[PDB]
């Protein structure tokens, strides 16, 4: 129960994100005001401009915070053509005392010449890699060797991704007998082209990806793509966010036996599709336990949906930023 | 929940109904963060004012009620008692616990409600939530009790009356009020509130005290006085176990019919027919409804207008004519006024079996998974159900636990219980709770420490070591190698402790010297996994075979090290610059030829260390002294070892 | 004060000792300083009038007399009463040790020095207790009667009793305590509602009368019968020991003359044998 | 038999133990750790080292050894000594005064850094008084006294930052943490009292007695199964146990016992086993349940009179059992407390348990550990 307020921070232009420690207690927002405001939830919670510095050139689009296992590292976006990397060092050993802070530009990709569409860290299994990608329609995949070995950056994949990179997707992977898998949602308006989202999969004895699949079915450009968090999920889920609201579930029927790789026998179904947002649907954002999503859109308001026991899906809430939503809501069959 | 979908609970948010702007989230824990964000804005124009508001939307308001951490830690115990016994115990042993955990948890909802109400009269403001939360928990009470006799002991008819009559005399109240009011205004008979509690008495079935205020309005009327001792009579005969538990119902009916016949005989008799009261009594002693009917505004209890329907005509009783009876008693109190109500149709699903569709009328009305849940434990224990039971279609048992765990965390020790209760849902349970750690701020040892406890005894080490060398590296970003160091010994990680160890030895090119020696010297078998260490530690044991000058052993000690070809030549340098004096003095164990393969690896070290890097970058008068200075090293060595080869000889003569 | 009775009368049992003669010589020393504590400590009726005294105008703390407190403490539960209780069992335990050893001279002593300053603490207490009810000060103090049936928590059993007389079998050559033990009885029996107590305590057990019997049988049947009390080769030691249980048997008959100045029960026709 | 403990005659009388902190969270015995003296010598802080654990460490005597390092002279008795972080130490002086150094264990020597030279008193004598209680949770630090003041302080101040003063006041026993920033105490009185750190005032925050034979409670402590349900041990032999963060309630009134529970410790590898040490003259384990049919450790130990190791099981066929903690009725039995005594030991003033690990110094003049609390 807080109130709105129209009021906002002192940045003087539009406010991009803002990102959370992975860990708590601390919040960035990332704005086109160009500079970074590093803002900590005190214990009493009143967070204040505890930093403000300066990034990139353009609008700084977006920021991404690492677990500190990554270092207190981050990375961000923006019109520069490069992703900035930034670890906030301070100086002496944290016994009692608390000395002088710093911003640390580990790295900054310069990404070839192309707009950084998304960009953000790789996932703990698959060791410690970094994905960007642009509208360029490659996806650059760079590297650091060692714990201290933070500053260097070698790209050590890039996967051509057909039309302008837009929205990219990591899948959660925590077996051996398991692979990693990106999803891709590219937000070029071509009504001819089916598959707008690609999908692609480390085939471990070929050492590299290949197309897993697209959705022939999608011709809109794909505002945002989000997997659904699915690591003691048996199959995966995606969220897919444009005009309208598309779930899919897959589930392997097939894993092969002499010929995995390349492409593996899923079952996908459009469990859901929705346009009860009425408007065009920018994001949706999951639940870290994957069983939550919510959706927003350019009438400002996020629309909540989950699954039951039969795991289908309903909204379990209607908030509105245009508005004032109602109030509790509960029903069976 | 149990059922997961249902129709968006939205949350309200009074702002943006006249000052919109367009919305940016971030998910909380078990909150929700919502703030006002620049894109396809719903307002207009720009704002930079440096707004410090937080929007921290709570499906977890409930953690900022006070009572609720009794409720649910108290449930916690008892429930935790109930478990632990749960492996244990049988048949009738089971039945009777069962009776006693459902008596102490009314018994601890009833201690809420005391507690709950010296809040409520101190408050003047916050009397009105406590008033929702009162009619709530008693409503659960009286479910509970319903359900308990309903379904536990299973018990036949008779007992059944006996416990039901008690369960209404404990949830209605009223009639002492009126005792009270009777003792304390006038005489009891010329009490306006005479007759009411009479009334009450009769409800009751209390008939001692009943007569006993009969004998006050006889007294008092020289012409009912004989209309009393009639009514006394009937008192005396009417039912509490006409026949004992070794007789028959057939006895028991006999008896019931007798007292029966008699009262509707006096009845037509006009024997009553100059007192209203107590001829209403008459009627309602038969058991007749026109009187029940009217005195439903005094009753306000429709399950007390089925109660007395079924006593006063249905001494004994059928299970399938029981919802009869419901249907007979709803349709009959409907009739004075109708109305919407969920808990008449609640509790009919209750007498209809249907516990599934009772919980969704409770999950719909309210949120709190807590007393389902216990509800499914109980149902858990009951050794088989079915009305068309939802954990064979769902799981309402980690649904709900779940739900809890979920609730737990919100609290920064509140979630410990949480953990206790993914103690019963683990295949998912230990990864959200290891995903949840890291995702909130942590700096305690113990309560870590601990859940790492929790977790070997399961034989969980994947986890446990991604935590611990995480929480390592964490120590030594504050600086700490120290942590760093016993936290790596207890991840078993030789790669960061080799590392760690050549920090170790980088602080020795600074200083010279050892530090904190013996807190690795006593490390023994252990130390084969940091390779870096495992050399540091040699020597510093070769350092005081030195120190106290153990020829013999120093000098085997350095054999077998460098023999295992281990560490950077800069520092094989100073290795054999101490190993001089001993080449020097007379020792016979000296194979020169061992020594020899130690002096071509040096040159093999030398050239590889000048093609990788010049020995001095820095142009000074000492530079070329020390260069200089390595080459007479290596000229004394071969001329020591000349020496030592001469004296090996002259020995072996 | 405090230091003594804290870091010696509290700790003195908790040490180790090479030899066990040591513990005898240490509570001897420490015994018989309280003891002239408390000959010396004279009661007065202003040692309860005021703690704080206005030093010009200023209520000063002015601590109560040190036998006063000492007193007091006594008159409530103390561990003096525990250590005197241990010091009593282990005085029956080492007797029962009839094999001689050296400190059991010292056990004599020291439980003397116990004898003679209960019966002090009882001369007084009655005259403390005097002054104390007319004393608008709030002090405790319990009747060590009370004590006396006290439940030992180490037995969990009033036996205070019971070791008092497991002495009068063990002064076989021990007129004197026999004699303390006996005074001491009758110095309690000055009052009344007791016998029934007595009486249970008695009737424990036969095996139990039967050793008590034995040990009054050794009580009496020397009251001028020692062969050596008309010797001289022995000398004014057996002379003596005849005066000692001579006041003994006279104090054994004022008991007696008292228990039968109350009802049945009375314990002369139990110890007469009726 | 319950892992034989290996006893080290120091030569010297031990006071206060508590490990050294390398803080976040990690299983091993701190090797390292300061100890305040009894009167070993003098009153001192030493630096000590203990070989960690039955692995590596079965040598340097029988079954390890803790070995002296440095040591610096402390005026007043080290009654208590705390750790705010891996090497900043907080000790309470008999003089009243608030100690605090910096630890060097590589250069093996201990730094005065900071000192409030003004601590509890006596009124109406001008004198002064010990600590009876440290609070150190980093970096903020509360002591409480004798005389019941409040002492307040930010780490790093040789001036006192705060001290609640009250217009009522009363003598302290124990002190444990009921949440980051809420705090209770057992008093002399029988006494439960409650505090915030953010919210004070005049006379105390909190004050709680009832029925239930209210004694001068000693020891408090937060159980090892969860902190916000403490137990307090005082004068007449029973347990109280209770469940705040506002408001108590007992879980259990357990007749554990007819006298004073001096100290209370709690099992880290069990979160339902305890131990107590009381100057009355003896040391007790603790244990779930009673009866011998249980592992004895109600009598286990003192040398001779051993019992302990008897177990039996119900298959949960046609076999039922029921135990104590299954009523919520309060006044409960006896739950196996063991006092030991090995050939003779004199008052032990400092025991920790890590794991089922244990070290004990003491006025027996030796140390006492054991790698495993059972078998």
């Amino acid at each position: 129960m807080f109130v709105a307020r129209s009021i906002a921070a002192d940045h003087k232009d539009l406010i991009h994100d803002v990102s959370f420690d992975f860990h708590g207690r601390r919040m960035a927002t990332c704005s086109s005001d160009q500079s970074v405001k590093v803002w900590d939830k005190s214990e009493n919670g009143n967070w204040h401009c505890t930093a403000s510095w300066k990034t990139h050139s353009g609008s700084v689009w977006r920021v991404t915070w690492a677990h500190p296992e990554f270092g207190q590292v981050l990375a961000s976006c923006s019109f520069d053509r490069t992703a900035a990397v930034w670890e906030e060092i301070v100086g002496e050993s944290n016994d009692k005392l608390r000395g002088q802070s710093h911003w640390v530009k580990r790295t900054t990709l310069v990404d070839s010449r192309t707009s950084v569409t998304d960009v953000k860290f790789a996932p703990k299994h698959m060791g410690l890699m970094l994905a960007t990608c642009s509208a360029d329609g490659v996806v650059r995949i760079y590297e650091a060797p060692d714990v201290m070995n933070l500053s260097q950056w070698s790209l050590q994949h890039e996967i051509s991704c057909k039309l302008s990179c837009s929205c990219i997707s990591w899948n959660p992977s925590s077996s051996r007998a398991h692979s990693p898998m990106i999803a891709v949602g590219s937000d070029d308006s071509s009504p001819n082209i089916m598959g707008k989202v690609q999908i692609y999969e480390y085939n471990e004895n070929t050492r590299k990806y290949a197309k897993a699949e697209t959705l022939m079915s999608v011709s809109d450009p794909v505002h945002d793509i989000a997997f659904a968090p699915n690591l003691g999920r048996s199959f995966h889920i995606l969220a897919v966010a444009t005009k309208d609201v598309r779930i899919f579930t897959m589930k392997p029927l097939r894993k092969e036996l002499s010929s995995s790789g390349g492409v593996t026998k899923f079952e996908i179904h459009t469990v859901a599709q929705f346009d009860n947002h009425n408007s065009q649907v920018w994001r949706v954002s999951w639940n870290i336990t994957g069983t939550v999503l919510a959706s927003s859109g350019d009438d400002g308001t996020v629309r909540l949906w989950k699954a039951n026991y039969m795991d289908n899906w309903k909204c379990i809430g209607v908030l509105k930023g245009d508005g004032n939503p109602v109030g509790n809501s509960y029903q069976g069959f | 929940m149990e059922e997961l979908d249902v129709d968006p609970a939205e949350t309200p948010i009074p702002g943006l109904g006249q000052q919109n702007r367009h919305i940016g989230f971030s998910w909380g824990p078990g909150d929700l963060l919502l703030y006002e964000t620049l894109y396809q804005k719903q307002g207009n124009s720009e704002t930079a004012a440096r707004c410090p508001f937080m929007y921290l939307v709570r499906s977890d308001e409930d953690i900022y009620s006070p009572v609720l951490r009794k409720l649910f830690n108290e449930s916690h115990s008892i429930f935790v008692g109930l478990q632990k016994s749960a492996e244990e115990a049988s048949g009738k042993s089971r039945k009777a616990q069962l009776v006693q955990v459902s008596r102490n948890y009314r018994s601890v909802l009833r201690a809420c409600m005391e507690e709950m109400h010296t809040l409520s009269e101190s408050t003047r403001e916050t009397a009105q939530k406590y008033i929702s939360q009162i009619s709530i928990l008693s409503a659960m009470e009286l479910s509970w009790n319903l359900c308990e006799i309903l379904f536990i002991e299973s018990a036949p008819a008779g007992p059944l009356l006996i416990l039901l009559l008690e369960w209404v005399r404990l949830h209605v109240c009223e009639v002492d009020n009126i005792v009270q009011d009777v003792l304390r205004s006038e005489k009891p008979t010329e009490h306006e509130k005479f007759w009411d509690g009479v009334t009450g008495y009769v409800l009751q079935g209390r008939m001692n005290e009943a007569r006993q205020l009969l004998a006050k309005e006889a007294s008092t009327s020289a012409s009912a006085r004989s209309m009393c001792r009639v009514l006394d009579d009937l008192l005396k005969k009417m039912p509490m176990l006409h026949t004992g538990g070794t007789q028959t119902l057939t006895e028991f009916e006999l008896k019931w019919q007798h007292w029966r016949e008699e009262c509707e005989r006096h009845l037509q008799n006009g024997t009553f027919s100059s007192n209203v009261h107590m001829e209403a009594v008459c009627r309602v002693l038969l058991g007749d409804e026109e009187v029940l009917l009217e005195k439903r505004d005094l009753m306000t209890t429709w399950y007390h207008f089925l109660v007395s329907r079924l006593l006063f005509k249905h001494p004994t009783v059928k299970p399938t004519e029981l919802h009869f009876y419901a249907q007979s008693s709803l349709d009959m109190f409907l009739a004075g006024d109708s109305c919407p109500e969920p808990l008449d149709n609640i509790l009919l699903a209750a007498f209809e079996f249907d516990i599934h569709q009772v919980i969704k009328e409770f999950s719909i009305v309210s949120s709190n998974w807590w007393f389902v849940a216990h509800l499914t434990d109980l149902l858990d224990h009951c050794q088989l159900f079915q009305a068309h039971n939802l954990y064979f279609g769902a799981n309402m048992r980690e649904f709900l636990l779940l739900d809890y765990a979920s609730g737990l965390f919100s609290h920064h020790s509140l979630w410990q219980l949480g953990v206790d209760y993914f103690d019963y849902c683990p295949n998912l349970g230990r990864e959200y709770l290891k995903l949840h750690m890291e995702r909130i701020p942590l700096s305690t040892e113990k309560k870590a420490l601990k859940a790492l406890r929790i977790c070997e005894q399961r034989q969980m080490t994947e986890q446990v070591r991604s935590i611990c060398k995480t929480m390592a590296m964490q120590s030594l970003c504050n600086r700490r190698l120290g942590s760093a160091l016993s936290w790596s010994i207890r991840a078993k990680d030789a790669a960061f402790a080799t590392l760690i160890s050549d920090r170790f030895l980088k602080e020795y090119c600074e200083r010279g010297n050892f530090t904190d020696l013996d807190l690795i010297d006593n490390l023994g078998s252990a130390m084969l996994l940091s390779d870096r260490l495992t050399f540091l530690g040699k020597y510093r044991e070769f350092h005081r075979m030195y120190s106290q000058e153990q020829f013999s052993e120093a000098a085997s000690l350095l054999l077998s090290l460098m023999t295992a070809r281990i560490a950077p030549c800069s520092f094989w340098l100073t290795l054999l610059l101490d190993a001089l004096p001993l080449l020097e003095q007379k020792q016979v164990i000296f194979s020169a030829e061992q020594t020899y393969e130690l002096m071509r690896c040096l040159e093999d070290r030398m050239a590889a260390k000048l093609e990788s890097t010049s020995p001095d970058e820095i142009q000074k008068q000492d530079s070329s002294i020390d260069n200089t200075k390595v080459e007479m090293l290596r000229l004394a060595l071969a001329r020591n070892l000349a020496r030592a080869i001469v004296t090996e000889g002259a020995l072996q003569e | 004060l405090q230091f003594l009775r804290d870091t010696v009368f509290l700790r003195y049992r908790t040490r180790a000792y090479r030899r066990a003669a040591e513990k005898w010589e240490v509570a001897e020393a420490v015994l018989d300083v309280f003891y002239k504590l408390l000959k010396d400590y004279e009661p007065q009726p202003e040692d309860f009038v005021d703690q704080y005294v206005e030093l010009q105008g200023e209520e000063r703390v002015a601590f109560k007399p040190p036998g006063f407190s000492l007193m007091h403490h006594l008159l409530n539960e103390s561990p003096m009463l525990e250590l005197c209780l241990s010091l009593m069992e282990e005085g029956v335990t080492q007797l029962d040790t009839y094999a001689p050893f050296p400190g059991k001279k010292h056990l004599e002593k020291a439980v003397a020095y116990c004898f003679m300053l209960l019966n002090l603490t009882l001369q007084k207490e009655n005259r403390f207790m005097d002054l104390l009810r007319e004393s608008h000060l709030s002090m405790i103090v319990t009747p060590l009667e009370q004590l006396l049936q006290g439940i030992n928590p180490r037995s969990k059993k009033a036996d205070n009793v019971v070791n008092i007389a497991r002495y009068l079998c063990h002064g076989n050559s021990n007129a004197e305590l026999a004699f303390e033990s006996a005074k001491i009885l009758c110095s309690i029996s000055c009052n009344s509602k007791i016998q029934e107590k007595i009486v249970g305590d008695f009737t424990q057990d036969q095996n139990v009368s039967q050793k008590l019997m034995v040990g009054f049988v050794s009580c009496l049947d020397s009251e001028e019968a020692e062969e050596l009390l008309d010797s001289e080769k022995e000398a004014e030691d057996q002379v003596k020991q005849t005066n000692i249980r001579y006041m003994t048997k006279i104090h054994i008959l004022n008991l007696l003359i008292t228990s039968l100045e109350m009802k049945a029960p009375n314990l002369a026709m139990f110890l007469l044998g009726y | 038999m319950a892992d034989k403990f290996a006893a080290k005659f120091v030569s010297h009388k031990i006071s206060r133990t508590r490990w050294r902190p390398v803080s976040a969270s990690s299983l091993q015995q701190p090797d390292v750790f300061a100890t305040g003296s009894w009167d070993n010598e003098e009153n001192k802080v030493c630096v000590w080292a203990t070989s960690d654990f039955g692995a590596t460490s079965l040598d340097e005597e029988y079954q390890g050894d803790p070995k002296q390092l440095c040591d610096i002279k402390h005026p007043g008795d080290v009654m208590d000594m705390q750790f705010l972080d891996k090497e900043r130490i907080v000790t309470g002086s008999s003089t009243g005064t608030v100690t605090i150094f910096r630890h060097h264990e590589n250069n093996q020597t201990l730094s005065v850094n900071q000192r409030w030279e003004q601590a509890h008193y006596h009124v109406g004598s001008n004198m002064r008084a010990p600590c009876t209680a440290i609070v150190c949770s980093s970096p903020e630090i509360v002591s409480v006294g004798e005389d019941g003041r409040i002492n307040c302080f930010r780490a790093e101040s040789r001036d006192v930052l705060r001290t609640i003063d009250d217009a009522d006041s009363s003598t302290m026993h124990g002190v444990t943490f009921l949440r980051t920033t809420e705090i209770l105490t057992v008093n002399s009185v029988g006494q439960l009292k409650l505090w915030d750190l953010r919210k004070q005032g005049n006379d105390p925050t909190q004050i709680f007695s009832v029925t239930g034979e209210r004694v001068p409670l000693h020891c408090v402590d937060r159980h090892p199964n969860q902190q916000h349900v403490v137990a307090t041990g005082g004068q007449d032999g029973m347990l109280c146990i209770w469940d705040v963060r506002h408001g108590k309630m007992p879980m259990s009134l357990l007749n554990a016992h007819e006298a004073e529970m001096w100290e209370v410790h709690f099992h880290p590898s069990n979160p339902d086993h305890l131990f107590t040490c009381s100057e009355d003259g003896s040391l007790w384990h603790w244990d779930a349940s009673a009866d011998s049919e249980k592992p004895t450790f109600l009598l286990g130990g003192r040398s001779t009179f051993n019992i302990s190791r008897s177990s039996i099981a119900p298959p949960n066929a046609n076999q039922s059992l029921a135990c104590a903690w299954l009523s919520t009725d309060p006044t409960k039995g006896q739950l196996e407390i063991t006092n030991l005594l090995p050939s003779s030991t004199l008052s032990v003033n400092s025991l920790d348990v890590l794991g089922q690990n244990l070290v004990c110094g003491t006025d027996a003049e030796a140390i006492y550990v054991t790698r495993r609390l059972f078998s």
